[PDB]
RNA sequence: CUUUAAUGUUUGAUGUUCUAACGUUGACCCGUAAUCCGGGUUGCGGACAGUGUCUGGUGGGUAGUUUGACUGGGGCGGUCUCCUCCUAAAGAGUAACGGAGGAGCACGAAGGUUGGCUAAUCCUGGUCGGACAUCAGGAGGUUAGUGCAAUGGCAUAAGCCAGCUUGACUGCGAGCGUGACGGCGCGAGCAGGUGCGAAAGCAGGUCAUAGUGAUCCGGUGGUUCUGAAUGGAAGGGCCAUC
RNA sequence: AAUUCCUUGUCGGGUAAGUUCCGACCUGCACGAAUGGCGUAAUGAUGGCCAGGCUGUCUCCACCCGAGACUCAGUGAAAUUGAACUCGCUGUGAAGAUGCAGUGUACCCGCGGCAAGACGGAAAGACCCCGUGAACCUUUACUAUAGCUUGACACUGAACA
RNA sequence: GUUUAUUAAAAACACAGCACUGUGCAAACACGAAAGUGGACGUAUACGGUGUGACGCCUGCCCGGUGCCGGAAGGUUAAU
RNA sequence: UGUAACGGGGCUAAACCAUGCACCGAAGCUGCGGCAGCGACGCUUAUGCGUUGUUGGGUAGGGGAGCGUUCUGUAAGCCUG
RNA sequence: AGGACCGAACCGACUAAUGUUGAAAAAUUAGCGGAUGACUUGUGGCUGGGGGUGAAAGGCCAAUCAAACCGGGAGAUAGCU
RNA sequence: UUUUGUAUAAUGGGUCAGCGACUUAUAUUCUGUAGCAAGGUUAACCGAAUAGGGGAGCCGAAGGGAAACCGAGUCUUAACU
RNA sequence: CCAUAGGUUAAUGAGGCGAACCGGGGGAACUGAAACAUCUAAGUACCCCGAGGAAAAGAAAUCAACCGAGAUUCCCCCAG
């Protein structure tokens, strides 16, 4: 009656905090808004999160109700 | 290309195209010869009599690939746009 | 499934289509939709629920 | 003897100025109307044979 | 022209009759001192039967073959692709005939944008009216909702309502993620043309993750790209697509 | 019941005692009428059961007569065989030890005899599984085909309605 | 009576007898690319096939399935 | 099958616990001698050494370097009654 | 008279024991069935390999039979030893 | 020898002696080496005949594109940051 | 009836064997496709007929391509 899964996809955190980015890295492929979009980051449309400038990732701790922003600084 | 009995590699991507019958009698000559034709006047044969492009060939062009000095006088080849300086430019002549 | 397919055909002289699926029971009425022509490169009514 | 070609290889690889070989990609024939068009875009462009794959192509491909 | 009448004429159809092709494993004669065969005379049948090519049906009489894998031996049962959670050891991945569930779609609005709004449940009062249909007020806080499983998300709503709409665009794409590969995914930006908005802007489908099928062969539309002397065409290619 | 699983069904006969046998009952898992039903005299190197006689079958073996076996003379094989200076036990160990460990026992060599072990010898296990192995057999598996069968054209025509 | 020569002699095969069915003679049927031959120098009281298996008492119901036989109206249906 | 659950004898410590100092113990490490691989380095230059560091268990397998056999050329030469 | 009865030759082969590197690649010994018949036997002939023949066992077809033997395709093929 | 693992009571071998298994041909690719070098090389054949002729051809010096076509560019696209 | 069939005699030729090569009439399957049926193996093996020192083919109702070539056969390319 069991005995089926579906194939792992591989989700998660790719670039971690620090690290040096190009512009369009896939920075978190996630599955809700787990993490949310900061400066210079974008949220595709099945709420990857992309950087959209050169720099450095930066995670972050914001807002009224304690989201985990990404940033990315200018470098 | 035997793969297990996976479907191969040349045998699950599609074909494509054709083949020409008209790119086997076309050719494609340098300007590192035309100083090779034993005349400095350049046409179909003048090339298949100095053994450079074979017999069948029916269209031949005057391609950009090298350092013509002689005069010579192009007849009836197509000739790139690079090489048409080049052959004019050392002296020369295209007419067709 | 039940859902079927149909060509939006374009009404500029050209032959271009796009394609697309049609519930064709509870929907009978055609589908007219502007879209894009690339051939006219203009954006043209399509017609043509199969 | 003299090496016969793998046929139906020369008609889907064409070889390329350094060596590597070219093919169409797979998967636009058809059932198309379900296919967004950014993945029909991205496969009509001919794209190069991969590392692993060389290998099979150059043994069907002797000539070529 | 329509419709009809007589004649001649041109051909097919059907039934009766006929002798002349063919059959004769009927009789007699001859080769011949021979129940073969051939020839002759005659009888009977006779355009049939029979055989050839073509063709439908029947055809284990005969032939060639096929009749999956996983599997706590094999069979029997179950399973085989894809999605969600756990196992899974706080990055990713990770097995078992381990524990649990789902998909093989839907939608021309349930998509785009603009403007607005905020649930479940319970209590109280109130015509029919009831434990529970509508109304009003309060508590409550998203226990609700999300087209369909589960998980992660969602108030700036991704939820709910309305106006206008077709961006459910076409050509590309820096860069990434993910796979042995085939492949799959995310993508700012550039060009052309568009929608909504006063504008900043947003829009290359849907809150996301399932809703699927390589190649060959072939069908349909477009494009002289090719087109075996030449001009066409057929066929092929390319683009769309089944 | 050549058929009955449950089952050694239940009752009766035979027996001191009868899962078999005979008769009967019928709840026939799953008989049954020419893939014949039920009877059936005679027949059977046929199957099952009972009894008389008879006996070494047996209780339980004993003796004897012969042919080998044993000794001598002559001739003179065979299977098998990595090599052997080839013991018991207890344990270990590819998991059942002549060969390992611990220990115990054992002068060297034959002859008759027995067969417990040498996972003894003979035969690339016949069962089981596997191989995209084979063979024959079957069928409403697939594809063909011989044969049978259908029509068209050919061989193959007239004379009248 | 027969049978597994060489582990099975039997309840199996055979059998007389019964039935069904085919067959009108150039018979059906069989061997045979064919000619021909067997059937048989026979002719339905005969011959072939199939089942049952001396004899006695008997052989019940079912024609929906598969087959066979018969029918020709209509539907569908090849070569041409 | 035979003690047969310390390997055995045997042990009242030759057992266990705590502390300490000895010694035994391997193809480990060191000493002495030798060979080979890979580096580095001053010459030697077509490579060897005063060196110098370090390495050398090995199946499938890969790489490198050799020995022998028979036959052909060198060879009507050179050994050999 | 009789696919009649008893029983030798003759044909067979039911049981037991021996034999099982045999005396024998199927027998010997002691019993056993048929024994005028659908019997048995001699000599010759005919039928042949998907074929024969079969009182049917998948039996027999030269000690070979769910497809003889010989030669060839042929060094079939063997993801197996 | 096969294996995760064999003294294994798993396979093979009584012993000796002789024979007994990665070859050959033709294509293609890479490495070494030799010749010539923007060139290299001939095949069949002629033949004083391993010489010399024979450059038919093949490979390379140019790619892109399905193809026409273009060409150090080309394809895509109406055009490409 | 004429005549043909037939009969007798004479003359000439043939018949059979042989290794390969050659032309023609028939013609597999194992195998490969990692199964198998189209396909392959392969017009191979084999069987049969015939001929010669060679056989066969052969003197364009052939190519080519707006230029031309000039019967057949064999070899090297073309070209995997």
């Amino acid at each position: 009656r069991n005995g089926r899964d579906s194939e792992a996809k591989r989700l998660g955190v790719k670039r971690f905090g620090g690290e040096s980015v190009l512009a369009g890295s896939i920075i978190v492929r996630q599955r809700g808004t787990k993490f949310h979009a900061g400066a210079n980051v974008g949220c595709g449309r099945d709420h990857t999160l992309f950087a959209k400038a050169d720099g450095k990732v930066k995670f972050e701790v914001k807002g009224p109700k304690n989201r985990k922003f990404i940033s990315i600084e200018a470098e | 290309g035997f793969e297990g009995g996976q479907m191969p590699l040349y045998r699950r991507l599609p074909k494509f195209g054709f083949t020409s019958r008209k790119a086997a009698i076309t050719a494609e000559i340098r300007l590192s010869d035309l100083a090779k034709v034993e005349g400095g006047v350049v046409d179909l044969n003048t090339l298949k009599a100095a053994n450079i492009i074979g017999i069948q060939i029916e269209f031949a062009k005057v391609i950009l690939a090298g350092e013509v000095t002689t005069p010579v006088t192009v007849r009836g080849l197509r000739v790139t746009k690079g090489a048409r300086a080049a052959i004019e430019a050392a002296g020369g002549k295209i007419e067709e | 499934g039940i859902r079927e397919k149909i060509k939006l055909v374009s009404s500029a002289g050209t032959g271009h289509f796009y394609t697309t699926t049609k519930n064709k029971r509870t929907k009978p009425e055609k589908l007219e939709l502007k879209k894009f022509d690339p051939v006219v490169r203009q954006h043209v009514i399509y017609k043509e629920a199969k | 003897p003299k090496i016969k070609t793998v046929r139906g290889a020369a008609k889907r690889f064409k070889k390329t100025g350094k060596g590597g070989f070219k093919h169409k990609h797979a998967n636009l024939r058809h059932i198309l109307t379900k296919k967004a068009t950014k993945r029909k875009r991205h496969l009509r462009p001919k794209a190069m044979v991969s590392k692993g794959d060389l290998g099979l192509v150059i043994a069907c491909l002797p000539y070529a």
